[PDB]
């Protein structure tokens, strides 16, 4: 299963840098013992050779992480950020993409990885949804996420 | 599973595309080994454009469809080798599986027909109660020959053991057939034939149990 | 860098039993997933299956035809992985490959659980299944005749017969005739055994006047003959 708590939630304000973004997400992670220590620090690493921006067309999405080795307990932690940051492309593109809504995704193994990775790129499908996630308070973001991460645990 | 063709020949220096073709591959990439005689398989490419540092540019994968294609430009003697795709065997399996493999000839000498030497049983093997007719293929090109046995001019299937091809140290290639036949059956006909087979023409050696 | 050994590999019986071994050096094997990949005789590649991380569980995934009778396991302490296989078959001899493997998926275009492929591989251990017993060759006399004799050359040799195992070797003249010298590699025999012919080319016009003799070794059968080959003179 996928731990998901409502402190795993928060929104960011504007002078946060993508290093601090990743360290503030990583935060709940190592306080609640799901990844190691030094867990920003190898998803800062990671980004740099494998850039995680996905550029959807309400506003962009970077899905920050590492390797499994760095992971303890499967988690996710979001971030929504007051203005636009920018990642670059997943994709090998030229233009760097604008980000608002952050999913570090930590999971501890290969098959949970390609799986979660699969039901993002699902989810980031849903203009709506994510245009949603502009405006809900952080109880509200829980709530919807942790719906849909439990469907995804049923089947 | 996944299907490669079994034999592509290229002229040297010429570009060639051998394919890999599965249902898996329409939802999953595949990567693509050489495998030479001896020596350990190599990783060439897999992903969606991914070639490891060390393998020379020539090498390049695509995917279209339920294919996946390996891509020489230009390809040299060194590349006559096994190439070998390996992929999922079903979408969303966690085992992998290889295609059959598709030897590569490229053509990198003129072709040499086969010097063919046979070699009636000896009279201490019969001697022994037993008779084996040797039939030696050597310094051939490309490494492929075909070989069948005669009894008169009857064909014989029961008793004939012959090897793959080998390279030579001077890289033609080589290869043997054995007849095992009852010292009665040897004396029993006029004579036997080995017809050794090389890019459709045919080399014939004959031996005749009575003469010397 | 990376270095892959495996050993272990040899002669079984059929129903027999044998454990294979692969040392593992120059990468962070405790996190490494290793395949284990096998070629029989004259076939191709055939994926045996593959030993996950510590993130899986160390979970194992195996092939169809050898799940139940093989058995993948890792040592991480020391870097070592195993293959042991019971039950053996005819269809289980070849040359057995342990690989590093890698992972992959494409985030836009990929499909769950990827793509695994094989990034260093190890030069292989030859397993052999055979029910065939020791046995030493007769060695034949192939005489040269003007059926084997071409524009000054003819042809000669000895004819090695129904040994087993590999290898054995043949030398002429104890050694001191090398030029011209071709032994060709052995037959497998349905029977089980093997064959081998060795052959060398010569002056036809001193094979009246020359002695060539072939020295034939088994060592697995401690085996030596000295075959004396003679001309037909016709």
């Amino acid at each position: 299963g996928i731990h998901f708590r409502r402190h795993y939630v928060r929104h960011l304000p504007k002078e946060v840098s993508q290093n601090d973004i990743i360290k503030a997400l990583a935060s709940p992670l190592i306080n609640d013992g799901m990844v190691v220590s030094d867990f920003a620090d190898h998803v800062i690493t990671r980004e740099q050779n494998f850039p995680t921006g996905l550029p959807v067309e309400p506003v962009g999405v970077a899905i920050p992480h590492t390797d499994s080795k760095y992971v303890r307990q499967n988690a996710i932690s979001v971030g929504i950020l007051a203005e636009p940051v920018n990642f670059e492309d997943a994709g090998g593109e030229p233009d760097p993409v604008p980000v608002r809504v952050v999913f570090m995704l930590a999971l501890g193994n290969w098959f949970d990885i390609t799986n979660v990775l699969w039901w993002i790129k699902a989810v980031i499908q849903d203009e709506d949804f994510m245009q949603q996630l502009l405006v809900m308070n952080d109880d509200e973001i829980y709530q919807s996420i942790y719906t849909r991460i439990s469907e995804l645990e049923h089947h | 599973e996944l299907t490669q063709e079994t034999g592509v020949s290229v002229a040297l220096g010429q570009t060639v595309t051998i394919t890999c073709q599965g249902d898996s591959l329409r939802s999953h990439y595949a990567s693509w080994y050489q495998k030479k005689p001896g020596q350990a398989p190599i990783l060439l490419f897999y992903g969606k454009n991914n070639r490891p540092s060390g393998v020379p540019d020539r090498f390049s994968g695509s995917a279209s469809g339920n294919t996946a294609s390996l891509t020489i430009s230009g390809a040299q003697a060194e590349d006559d080798a096994e190439y070998y795709c390996s992929s999922r065997d079903k979408s969303g399996s966690r085992l992998s599986v290889f295609g059959g493999g598709t030897k590569l000839t490229v053509l990198s000498q003129p072709k040499a027909a086969p010097s063919v030497t046979l070699f009636p049983p000896s009279s201490e093997e019969l001697q022994a109660n037993k008779a084996t007719l040797v039939c030696l293929i050597s310094d051939f090109y490309p490494g492929a020959v075909t070989v069948a046995w005669k009894a008169d001019s009857s064909p014989v299937k029961a008793g004939v053991e012959t090897t793959t091809p080998s390279k030579q140290s001077n890289n033609k290639y080589a290869a043997s057939s054995y007849l095992s036949l009852t010292p009665e059956q040897w004396k029993s006909h006029r004579s036997y034939s080995c017809q050794v087979t090389h890019e459709g023409s045919t080399v014939e050696k004959t031996v005749a149990p009575t003469e010397c | 860098e990376v270095q892959l050994v495996e050993s272990g590999g040899g002669l079984v019986k059929p129903g027999g039993s044998l454990r294979l071994s692969c040392s593992a050096s120059g990468f962070d094997f405790d996190n490494a997933w290793m395949t284990w990949v096998r070629q029989p005789p004259g076939k191709g590649l055939e994926w045996v299956g593959r030993i996950t991380g510590p993130g899986e569980g160390w979970s194992v995934d195996y092939a169809a035809p050898v799940e139940g009778r093989f058995t993948i396991s890792r040592l991480n302490s020391i870097n070592f992985l195993y293959l042991e296989m019971n039950n053996l078959r005819m269809e289980d001899s070849g040359l057995y490959f342990c690989a590093r493997t890698g992972k992959y998926y494409d985030f836009w275009s990929g499909y769950p659980p990827g793509e695994e492929y094989f990034q260093d591989w190890g030069r292989g251990t030859l397993v052999t299944v055979s029910s065939a017993s020791t046995k030493g060759p007769s060695v034949f006399p192939l005489a040269p005749s003007s059926k084997s004799t071409s524009g000054g050359t003819a042809a000669l040799g000895c004819l090695v017969k129904d040994y087993f195992p590999e290898p054995v070797t043949v030398s002429w003249n104890s050694g001191a005739l090398t030029s011209g010298v071709h032994t060709f590699p052995a037959v497998l025999q349905s029977s089980g055994l093997y064959s081998l012919s060795s052959v060398v080319t010569v002056p036809s016009s001193s094979l009246g006047t020359q002695t060539y003799i072939c020295n034939v070794n088994h060592k697995p059968s401690n085996t030596k003959v000295d075959k004396r080959v003679e001309p037909k003179s016709c």
